[PDB]
């Protein structure tokens, strides 16, 4: 079918054949199928799918990055991203509560500049690690 | 001769040779550091180039100044060099090539711009007469790319406000863990690939955002990730050449110490059939 990579930027998070994936982007969440369009640009916190030979996923996430769609094989630059078996569920929850609390302990823009971003790499946890369960 | 100073140097090249020991130890273990490093950085760079290599041959283009192939009035050289000593010929040898590749340049009346990324380049290149731009020293045990984006930055700027044309980085390739060879490579301006351009494939995020800009950003990274892969594999031969070396003075001292209690001996025994001599004579 076709090949994809993912790398944490000092880390190697995948490599290896892959049959279909879904996919968080410049906006929002998104859903990827093989074959369709040809250029690329950014990430949004979130999270990706890796279904593989005979039907096999994965869930990984990300925290951010760039995404080529384009090529056969493609691949994932993030600027930091973690295994789905690395992350738990408890880590997503405290991520929960370190957001949470940020948001409470925000008040200007050029700080929730910053706020805003940990609140959406906490959600992208808690997304993946729910669809970790599949 | 004499009996009293030779062993005294007997003592010191003893002392020497043990300390030539504990050296190679420690840079072996720094080796082992290292080269995990580099483990670590080797996917995040090659996916990166794999990248740029399939943006070099696909369709619905925009051109870029970092990709196109201009003329060549300057170059631009990024050099990795180690502080210390005790390490060899290895930041001569890469600086004796990087000053084959300048000379080429000079023939053609193309000039240098030079960035040093340790002290042996800034010292060496400033008291030969090449035109350091940039420089940063003393990295430390772990190198960061926060401290080197500095330079980068610099030669950056001096490509795209137009004065530089072409940008290499020389570094020394650890081949294996007892073979290293020092090389000059093309940074910049997009080195070729084998392909055509892939139709198809999801969805061409390109024009969600501005693709100039977010093609500027990549095109960032590209670089820095390329220089930081660069200066961790130097360390890591940095740190082979070093043990190497090690190994080397450490035999020599053994060499010197077997030899230098031959003078010892033969000093010894001549002094005693001297006095000998003096006292049987003497009693007459």
């Amino acid at each position: 079918t076709y090949h994809l990579d993912v790398v944490s930027a000092e880390q190697q998070m995948f490599s290896g054949l892959v049959e279909k994936i879904q996919v968080t982007g410049s906006e929002g969440e998104l859903g990827i199928y093989p074959g369709h369009a040809p250029l690329l640009t950014a990430i949004k916190p979130g999270m990706i799918r890796i279904v593989k030979q005979h039907g096999h996923e994965e869930f990984i996430y990300l925290s951010g990055g760039i995404l080529e769609v384009q090529p056969g094989n493609v691949t994932v630059l993030a600027d930091t991203a973690i295994r789905g078996q690395d992350l738990d569920e408890a880590r997503a929850m405290e991520a929960k509560r370190k957001a949470e609390e940020h948001i409470s302990s925000s008040h200007g823009d050029v700080d929730y500049a910053q706020a805003s971003a940990e609140l959406a790499k906490a959600i992208a946890q808690l997304r993946v690690i729910e669809l970790t369960k599949k | 001769a004499g009996a009293k100073d030779i062993r005294s140097k007997i003592a010191s090249v003893q002392n020497t040779q043990k300390i030539t020991k504990a050296m190679e130890m420690v840079a072996a273990s720094k080796m082992r550091k290292s080269q995990d490093r580099m483990a670590a950085s080797r996917p995040y760079a090659e996916t990166m180039r794999k990248v740029i290599g399939h943006l070099a041959h696909g369709n619905l283009e925009y051109k870029h100044p970092y990709l196109e192939d201009r003329d060549v009035k300057r170059v631009g050289y990024l050099v990795v060099s180690t502080d210390r000593g005790l390490a060899g010929g290895l930041n001569i040898n890469l600086f004796k090539k990087l000053l084959a590749e300048m000379k080429t340049w000079t023939d053609k009346g193309v000039q240098a711009d030079l960035a040093m990324i340790g002290s042996k380049g800034v010292s060496f290149f400033n008291s030969v007469g090449g035109n350091v731009v940039a420089q940063v020293t003393g990295m430390g045990d772990n190198p960061s790319l926060s401290e080197l984006i500095g330079p980068v930055k610099v030669m950056l700027q001096a490509y795209d406000e137009g004065r530089l044309d072409k940008l290499y980085i020389v570094s020394n390739k650890f081949i294996n863990t007892m073979s290293q060879v020092p090389t000059i490579s093309q940074l910049l301006p997009l080195p070729a690939s084998d392909d055509d351009d892939l139709k198809h494939k999801s969805w061409d995020y390109l024009y969600e955002p501005d693709p100039k800009a977010l093609l500027d950003t990549l095109l960032r990274r590209y670089v820095e990730s390329q220089v930081y892969q660069g200066v961790v594999e130097n360390l890591a031969s940095e740190q082979a050449a070093r043990m190497v070396a090690m190994k080397a003075a450490t035999d020599n001292g053994g060499s010197l110490i077997k030899e230098l209690q031959l003078v010892y001996n033969k000093a010894r025994q001549a002094s005693i059939t001297q006095e000998l001599t003096e006292i049987v004579s003497g009693a007459a």
